[PDB]
């Protein structure tokens, strides 16, 4: 809602505020091709005759290195979205890795489930065991009652409402590793390689250019690369948290042993939360019929 | 001679929990969960085996070869003769 | 010349002047027609009420639709609704102004024949264009490209386009929108007691519709809530005094777009007919549109159709590319608003459809011209 | 045991027991209260006609209809209308006698809420059951699909069952039914 003299003035004096990812991305698809800039340049008479399209063009052709300036404002908005969706999500990655591995009431609960379990398949070859994998958690509600209304991990977060009520205080401690990462850390990953290396070509680029553009970029181009190699380090903490916690549950780490424990965790968690509100429910019901 | 062992064994039959046992020398490493575990000075919480027990323990009559569903539609279809 | 926008949708005709940011003349499309017997000789008791006329004396009129499933029936009364919004509401002559018009997909091409018909013999006009919703969602939207779920009245329809180019195959209609609600949320509040069956009772369900509805986050987690306290009902004041209050009908009501089943459809929710037309196009191209899901009409006013919507699309769809939901405040008006913007375009002027065309090529050169 | 057939109509209540073909206890729903003023000293007039006694003498009774368009009004008066065919007309003991419902379709659902509540409570039943009333109409003809128009007294309602399922979204209902005709004929 304005005209071509001020968005290119807008380009050119490199303000992001009106160029999102989506009109940018427009307008990159909408770049003038080799022949409409060479009959543009080879326009002699008067530019009030063109349209405002053919004028907005000749404004774009003016501004100086103004294809790799809408590459900055780009790669400059794009790194902007990608670390922050990467780097809280990122964050709660490393905050479930450091506590997954350091758990107060987790070790009492699965001692319990493995009295429970050596106490249930007792003379059996899976009996008189000394532990088992992260995986049995998922399988805790498999185990089911006579009535089929109760299974294993709800009868023991009933059991442990009166008995020993910290392990209530257990999905406390595992809040950060709550919700898992959400989708794919490799995937981002690639993504915020490739940034990373579109940003230090981007450096390259402009330290080829002009000072204008200079003194204009280099320092969001610099920060840019400083916050994405901080997120790189983030991936390496991520990646020794990863093998640590593959060497804690018992686990080789050529399998996924990141995702799958988030996911299962996470499944885990939202199952003490279903389990601790069925036998509220359950206990609500056993009084409401009683009165 | 651990604590999570030592089981009293059940006098009626008990359901099966079905899982993957980890062999004995890889949980009692040193990076495991189960070396502090199997320490006598950890919080073993006892089981009430009594409960596990209760709860986890294992005219003429008109014989008919068919369903309900088939029956009643058949018997609805007949008295109206 | 200042050319006119008129989208002449399902549930309200909007219409006002080009160069514009908002419409001026914005109404319901119903033909009211008295039931009763009049005994009052005198001060013009006319046969038939069109518009806010037969919306505010509603209570002794009959009121029909014309447009019904977006197909224009009742061809009479689409030419009353016509005749009120150019002399009463706009009080232009049509034969100085161009008027654009808006149509549905996958439209009958009769349809189109006898709208040009009206357009060039009837009211006259100097130009006209006849655009889908879609495009014109899209182009206010401010992006050449995207996937526009338009849902109105009667027609939810899901409408790809890549660069100006609308893919013709996988585009998908699903007849479950605004008056479907309306006519589910009368069979619901049944259980309360309130009983609902006349077409003047319709607006009063409709406006409690508009007020008070809201699209669950959660569908389950909302029974729960519901059935566990009574904190979300919401009282309501009828036109003749009476109370109303309705608890989980705000929200059972908006969940039969996403649950066809309520009201006995044997298709799934608009999230799966959105998904379906992504993987009709072509998987290049299909990047952009998870990023730019656009919505328009008014069935998408419900303050929480946005987060809901963003849930079940990236439930669907992979995870391993980015999601976003375009729904911006203005997306009621968002046809009229890209009307506006596309008739006072340059370029605009060599694609208008004259008399000239008209006389030479029957009512038919706007099949060839317009997509 | 027997079972019992309650047919609490919105016209007339049709009571009976299962197994038969007749319904043994055909009678008006109405509750008919005197209005004008007695002169006998003797007492025996009851402050409330139900049934045949308001039928029989209805020309010093205002008589009150507890059900309007399938709708319960007046719950005491249905109580009593209740009470009627259980200890008067059928004169069965209600606790130990199960006893067939039936409702129309589309409902408040208060309304059947207040119908268990008061057959589990004050006419406490070993067993009962609610049923939509097309589909024991077509279960009347011995087959099992078919649409049934049924026409009361307060709702004209239809329904159409396929294999024993009634759809529920195609069941339509209309507030026009007998005592609509009755009013417009007088
Ligand atoms: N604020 C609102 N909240 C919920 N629904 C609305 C709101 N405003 C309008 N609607 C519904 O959306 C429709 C809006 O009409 P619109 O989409 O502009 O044209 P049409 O539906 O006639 O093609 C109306 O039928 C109305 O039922
Ligand atoms: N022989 C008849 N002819 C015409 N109408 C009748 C006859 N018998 C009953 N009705 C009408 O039907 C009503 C009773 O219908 P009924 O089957 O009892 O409906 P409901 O069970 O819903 O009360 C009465 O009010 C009466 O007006
Ligand atoms: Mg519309
Ligand atoms: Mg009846």
């Amino acid at each position: 809602k304005c005209s071509n003299e001020e968005v290119a003035a807008m380009i050119r004096a490199g303000d992001t505020t009106k160029f999102d990812v989506e009109v940018l991305k427009q307008l990159l698809k909408l770049l003038p091709e080799k022949h409409e800039i060479e009959n543009l340049r080879a326009f002699t008479e008067e530019r009030a005759k063109l349209a405002s399209a053919d004028h907005f063009y000749l404004l774009l052709l003016a501004i100086p290195c103004y294809q790799l300036r809408i590459e900055c404002m780009l790669l400059c908005e794009g790194a902007a979205a990608v670390l922050d969706m990467v780097r809280p999500k990122a964050q709660l990655v490393l905050a479930a890795c450091e506590s997954l591995l350091t758990s107060r009431q987790l070790p009492i609960f699965c001692q319990l489930i493995l009295r429970i379990g050596n106490f249930l398949n007792y003379g059996s070859h899976t009996g008189d065991a000394d532990g088992f994998k992260i995986s049995t958690l998922l399988k805790l509600t498999e185990t089911k009652s006579q009535q089929n209304r109760v299974t294993l991990l709800h009868h023991v977060l009933e059991e442990a409402e009166k008995s020993h009520p910290d392990l209530l205080q257990l999905p406390r401690d595992l809040e950060q590793p709550s919700q898992a990462a959400g989708i794919n850390l490799e995937i981002i990953r690639s993504e915020a390689s490739s940034n990373l290396k579109k940003l230090l070509e981007t450096e390259r680029k402009v330290s080829a250019s002009v000072a204008e553009v200079q003194e204009q970029y280099t320092e969001r181009l610099q920060a840019s690369i400083s916050a994405f190699r901080a997120l790189d380090e983030l991936f390496e903490a991520i990646e020794q948290k990863q093998r640590e916690l593959a060497d804690y549950l018992c686990e080789d780490a050529q399998q996924l042993s990141l995702e799958d424990t988030f996911s299962t965790m996470k499944a885990f968690r939202d199952l003490f939360l279903r389990a601790l509100k069925e036998n509220k429910d359950r206990k609500e019901q056993a009084a409401k019929a009683e009165r | 001679v651990p604590s999570h062992r030592r089981v009293n064994p059940p006098t009626l039959r008990m359901k099966k929990l079905n899982w993957q046992k980890l062999p004995s020398n890889v949980a009692r490493e040193h990076n495991s969960m189960w070396a502090s575990l199997s320490s006598p000075d950890a919080e073993a919480v006892e089981p009430d085996f009594s409960s596990i027990e209760r709860l986890f323990s294992f005219e003429p009559k008109e014989i008919t070869f068919l369903d309900a569903k088939k029956s009643l539609n058949l018997n609805i279809f007949l008295k109206q003769f | 010349t200042t050319a006119l926008v008129c989208d002449n949708g399902s549930g309200l005709v909007k219409a006002g002047f080009a160069g514009d940011d908002a419409p001026r003349a914005v109404f319901p499309s119903i033909v009211g027609r008295p039931r009763h017997q009049g005994v009052m000789v005198g001060m013009g008791q006319k046969d038939s009420y069109v518009g806010d006329e037969a919306q505010s004396k509603r209570g002794i009129l009959t009121l029909k639709y014309p447009i019904e499933h977006g197909i224009i029936t009742n061809w009479d009364d689409m030419e009353k609704i016509w005749h009120h919004t150019f002399y009463n509401e706009l009080r232009v002559a049509p034969e100085e102004h161009p008027t654009l018009l808006t149509e549905a997909p996958l439209n009958p091409k009769a349809n189109r024949e006898k709208m040009t018909q009206i357009m060039f013999e009837t009211f006259n006009v100097p130009a006209m264009y006849v655009a889908i919703q879609a495009v014109l969602s899209l182009y206010a939207s401010g992006r050449t490209t995207g996937i526009v779920l338009d849902s109105g009245d009667g027609v939810t329809h899901n409408v790809p386009i890549y660069e100006g180019y609308a893919l013709p195959h996988a585009i998908m209609r699903l007849d479950l929108a605004g008056r479907d609600l309306t006519d589910y949320l009368m069979k619901i509040l049944t259980e309360r007691g309130y009983s609902f069956v006349t077409t003047a009772e319709r607006e009063i369900v409709r406006d409690i519709k508009e007020k008070l509805c809201y699209v669950a986050l959660d569908f389950e987690n909302e029974m729960a809530t519901a059935a566990s306290s009574s904190s979300l009902e919401k009282s309501y004041e009828l036109p003749d005094g009476q109370v109303i209050t309705i608890g989980n009908e705000r929200f059972r009501c908006p969940e039969t777009l996403f649950q066809p089943s309520f009201i006995g459809m044997e298709s799934a929710g608009i999230h799966e007919t959105t998904y379906n037309s992504i993987m009709k196009c072509d998987i290049d191209i299909r990047k952009d549109l998870y990023a730019n899901n656009v919505m328009s009409g008014g069935t998408t006013m419900y303050p929480g159709i946005a987060d809901r919507m963003q849930k079940e699309i990236t439930a669907l769809a992979p995870s391993t590319m980015k999601i976003k939901i375009i729904a911006p405040p203005e997306r009621k008006y968002s046809v009229w608003i890209g009307g506006s913007i596309l008739a006072s375009l340059s370029t605009f002027q060599q694609m208008w459809i004259t008399k000239q065309e008209y006389d030479e090529a029957g009512p038919s050169i706007v099949h060839r011209k317009c997509f």
